[PDB]
């Protein structure tokens, strides 16, 4: 459960990142497919090759939901309820795969935004990405 | 069980690592990002804030030893279970660390590596270091009984 | 997320276990320490040798908590409040470990009560143990 | 990987398994307990209820091929990677199964073994079968890419 300090860290970091989120989603997805090949099992209908425009497109969708998550950190079960059904009942992604993407998102933000990636902000984004990952792993039964 | 191309990415990037800084950085971030881990380091002093942990002399000095053991991992990448046998036993029998956290410290090291090298930390270079850190976490987890 | 059939399945099993709840908990725990030795890192204050009385006393406490959970399947968040606090704030037990115990709880149940361990009850019990794991871990940070 | 104590426990109980019944039961129970796995098996017909899954000819026959592959693995226990190498490629390339699910199915099989064998399936007999199902799942995961 996200504190007052966490929310200001996240929103302040998400602002600096700004319009770049979508490209960071892309690279975070690429890094997930690269570093953890088992995640690609969920995307057999994707052209997954390096620099592919379906991964770019998809990472922008992932980014979109996260920006929407940044605005709704007081009630995340409500604002991700469409994604929540998609991930826990529709497709059903094993929770470990979320740890993979979450980590790779931190990797991407550290590579792109070093001045922002402080110890305290690193901490708040972890908390925020797994609070998103928990909502997403919901409706299994 | 690493390839030559992977060892190339790994050993190549590592020869440029700042053991003085990166060790202190990974351990500090572990205690900051994952506060439960602090319970294993009560002897180290003030860990009451990110500032406190990141300025802690004990965290920094122990963080150096951890990065030195990661250097040891690299030199012995073909025999991780062997190299990490004594340290596996220490963590199990003396420190009582759930081996789950090893993965956490491996991923923090990766982030600290990304933060230092920015865009030089390729997806390929990352993937290879992901392989190292999982290997090391696995070797330190082996002597648990 | 517990259905009506899950609830009557759960209370059915729990009635058949009856006064042996503690012993069932103690066994699930030994199966856990035995098949999943990493769980022992949480109990270095324990005698964990075969037939341990300390393990057996803890089996009853574990049974007592599940007994309370069975009574309050409509709102596990409220009923397991202090236990969530303990496992998250005081003890910080990694989520994977709940999965190892839950699995050995099913194995113990299957071992003891074959006539009750039907596919649907196997399903209802899995849902319950996992409902309980999620509550107990909810305050992960 | 396995000691001769571990193998004797495992092979001894395996010798008593009903080969026609057990695999089907392990598979039907995967589908019932973990209903998202049904989407992998849609050419199998009516999976709309527990009773309908548990009496499905195709789940029963598929469970039997799954069981025989565990038997082949017991037959090749010192080299599970090689025993499962062709199956690993299949599950990855053709089936797009997350190997995280391989552990789900092994644990259902351990639950069915517990069901069939009761008191005879003691914590020590389980542990050995846990070593088997973890090795099986690693070897099925191994040719992934
Ligand atoms: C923070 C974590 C995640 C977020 C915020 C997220 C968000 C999304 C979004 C926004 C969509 C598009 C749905 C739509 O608008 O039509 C989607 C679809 C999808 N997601 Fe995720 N996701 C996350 C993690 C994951 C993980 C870990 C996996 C498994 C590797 C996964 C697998 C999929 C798949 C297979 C689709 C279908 C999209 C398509 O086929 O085009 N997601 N997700
Ligand atoms: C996963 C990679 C890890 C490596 C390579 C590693 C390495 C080491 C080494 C080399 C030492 C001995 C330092 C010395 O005393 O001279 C040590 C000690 C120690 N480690 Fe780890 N470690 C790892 C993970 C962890 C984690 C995740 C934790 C806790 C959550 C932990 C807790 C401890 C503790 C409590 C000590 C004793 C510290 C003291 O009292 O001085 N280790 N480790
Ligand atoms: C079904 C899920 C679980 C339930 C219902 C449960 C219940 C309980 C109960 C009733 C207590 C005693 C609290 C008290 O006496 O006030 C306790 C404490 C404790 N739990 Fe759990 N627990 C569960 C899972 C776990 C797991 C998976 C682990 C770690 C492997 C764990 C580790 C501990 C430890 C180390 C204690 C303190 C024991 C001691 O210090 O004597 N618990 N739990
Ligand atoms: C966990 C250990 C597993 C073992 C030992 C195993 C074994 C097998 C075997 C022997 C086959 C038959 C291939 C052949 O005979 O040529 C097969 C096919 C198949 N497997 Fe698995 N499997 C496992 C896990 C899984 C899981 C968890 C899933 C899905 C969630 C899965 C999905 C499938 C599917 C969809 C087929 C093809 C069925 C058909 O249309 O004939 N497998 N597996």
């Amino acid at each position: 459960v996200l504190s007052a300090a966490d929310k200001s860290n996240v929103k302040a970091c998400w602002g600096k990142i700004g319009s770049h989120a979508g490209e960071y989603g892309a690279e975070a997805l690429e890094r997930t497919f690269c570093s953890f090949p088992t995640t690609k099992t969920y995307f057999p209908h994707f052209d997954l090759s390096h620099g592919s425009a379906q991964v770019k497109a998809h990472g922008q969708k992932v980014a979109d939901a996260l920006t929407q998550a940044v605005a709704h950190m007081d009630d995340l079960p409500t604002a991700m309820s469409a994604l929540s059904d998609l991930h826990a009942y529709k497709l059903r992604v094993d929770p470990v795969n979320f740890k993979f993407l979450s980590h790779c998102l931190l990797v991407t933000l550290a590579c792109h935004h070093p001045a922002e990636f402080t110890p305290a902000v690193h901490a708040s984004l972890d908390k925020f990405f797994s609070a998103v990952s928990t909502v997403l792993t919901s409706k299994y039964r | 069980f690493l390839t030559a191309e992977e060892k190339g990415l790994v050993n190549g990037l590592w020869g440029k690592v700042n053991v003085d800084e990166v060790g202190g950085e990974a351990l500090g971030r572990l205690l900051v990002v994952y506060p439960w881990t602090q319970r294993f380091f009560e002897s180290f002093g003030d860990l009451s804030s990110a500032d406190a942990i990141m300025s802690n002399a004990k965290v920094k000095a122990h963080g150096k030893k951890v990065l030195n053991s990661f250097s040891d991992g690299l030199k012995n990448i073909d025999d991780l279970k062997g190299a990490f046998a004594k340290l596996s036993e220490l963590h199990c029998d003396k420190l009582h660390v759930d081996p789950e956290n090893f993965r956490l410290l491996g991923n923090v090291l990766v982030c600290v590596l990304a933060h230092h090298f920015g865009h030089d930390f390729n997806p390929q270079v990352q993937a290879a270091f992901q392989k190292v850190v999982a290997g090391v976490a696995n070797a330190l987890a082996h002597k648990y009984h």
